[PDB]
């Protein structure tokens, strides 16, 4: 399972 | 200004017998970007169809893939691998020794 | 001592194209599942025989993560131009690598979350999952923002929760494909390499997984000395070789003798020419 990003850089 | 210069390896799949179909690989590594050129030559002529292996990269960020033909060799022919990175002024060709 | 990563790039090119995304899993080193916005339907597709026991929606639900990230990728990769003072004409690489180790016991032993631009270390997750590390000015930036949104709780949920239930799930599935080992078939080859001497080159083919160790002895010191290491190599069929040589005195080369270490033989192989 992939992970998701949260805040973008 | 993301270079590292890459990692040129040129041999067959299976040890070598002159006309038999043997499978001829370069396996190019430690490039940035990701983006590059690769021939096979066969006596300096661009061979076509050349497949290419999906883009992975190592822990350090660096990437590698590797290029494939089938070809079948001989005594005269000569094959290569020529690559084209921005990290090298120029592209680099590498012949194939096949006793490496 | 298994583990699972994730590692995602996407790359902006000149032209009327969006930057491509592409993301490879790994199960214990081993590609299992793949993604590229380059496909003709993008889409997380099975890279090892056991994840086709996986439903659809499995499937369904990775990819929309997929679809996610790209989006992400492309409005960070936008972000970073910025903060670099960069110009709209050139290419950028944007890497990220984010997963798990576990122990032979099944134990969580460290989360990882790290990015790169261009290459370069950016940001990364400490091993506290709490605090960030930041290689320059911009970098800065990115941890000003993630620590007051309190990015560093929701990927370590991620970690020490949805990584470690997964991969636990997948190594039940395809431990018995894993733990699958091809050893390796070996024989020296004689060459020219001078008059009055000569090298001996001993092949190692067919063997997985890449570990590997070959070794030259003319009965009794190894010889480190002269003794020429190739990069182990992918003979593209899955499986691995590599070759050692050591110049050797034209006569005297039935004498020295070859060893090969690989987890697949019964024990090290032993030969010469």
């Amino acid at each position: 399972a992939a992970v998701y990003n949260f805040a973008t850089m | 200004m993301i270079q590292k210069t890459p990692q040129i390896q040129v041999y067959s799949r299976h040890p070598p017998e002159n006309g038999k179909p043997n499978i001829l690989n370069c396996y190019v590594t430690q490039f940035h970007p990701p983006h590059i050129e690769i021939q096979m030559l066969k006596n300096g002529k661009k061979i076509p169809k050349v497949e290419m292996s999906d883009m992975s990269f190592s822990k350090d960020w660096s990437f590698y893939i590797l290029a494939h033909t089938e070809f079948t060799p001989t005594e005269t022919d000569t094959y290569a691998c020529r690559v084209k990175h921005d990290s090298m002024a120029e592209p680099k060709t590498v012949y194939w020794d096949r006793d490496m | 001592p298994h583990s699972m990563r994730y590692f995602e790039t996407a790359v902006s090119r000149p032209g009327l194209e969006e930057p491509r995304y592409i993301s490879v899993g790994y199960v214990d080193n081993k590609e299992f599942v793949r993604f590229d916005s380059d496909a003709e339907n993008p889409r997380y597709e099975p890279r090892a025989p056991w994840m086709e026991q996986e439903g659809p929606e499995y499937w369904e639900r990775e990819t929309q993560k997929a679809k996610g990230q790209e989006q992400w990728f492309r409005v960070s990769l936008r972000n970073l131009l910025g903060y670099y003072n960069q110009s709209a004409g050139g290419s950028h690489t944007l890497q990220q690598m984010s997963g798990c180790d576990l122990g032979s016991d099944w134990r969580l032993l460290r989360g990882y979350l790290q990015f790169a631009y261009e290459g370069r270390d950016y940001i990364a997750l400490n091993e506290d999952l709490k605090t960030w590390t930041a290689a320059d000015m911009a970098a800065q930036i990115t941890r000003r923002k993630w620590e007051q949104s309190g990015a560093a709780e929701h990927y370590k949920a991620y970690l020490e929760g949805e990584c470690v239930e997964w991969l636990h799930r997948y190594l039940k599935n395809g431990n018995a494909t894993l733990l699958r080992t091809d050893s390796p078939k070996a024989h020296v080859t004689h060459h020219p390499r001078s008059k009055g001497e000569v090298t001996l080159r001993c092949w190692a083919l067919g063997f997985y997984p890449a570990d590997i160790t070959l070794t030259w002895q003319l009965n009794g010191e190894e010889l480190t000395q002269d003794m020429e290491l190739v990069e182990t190599r992918p003979a593209g069929d899955g499986t691995f070789q590599k070759w050692a040589s050591v110049v050797v005195p034209l006569g005297k080369e039935q004498n020295y003798t070859c060893r090969v270490y690989h987890e697949g033989l019964p024990e090290p192989l032993t030969l010469r020419w």
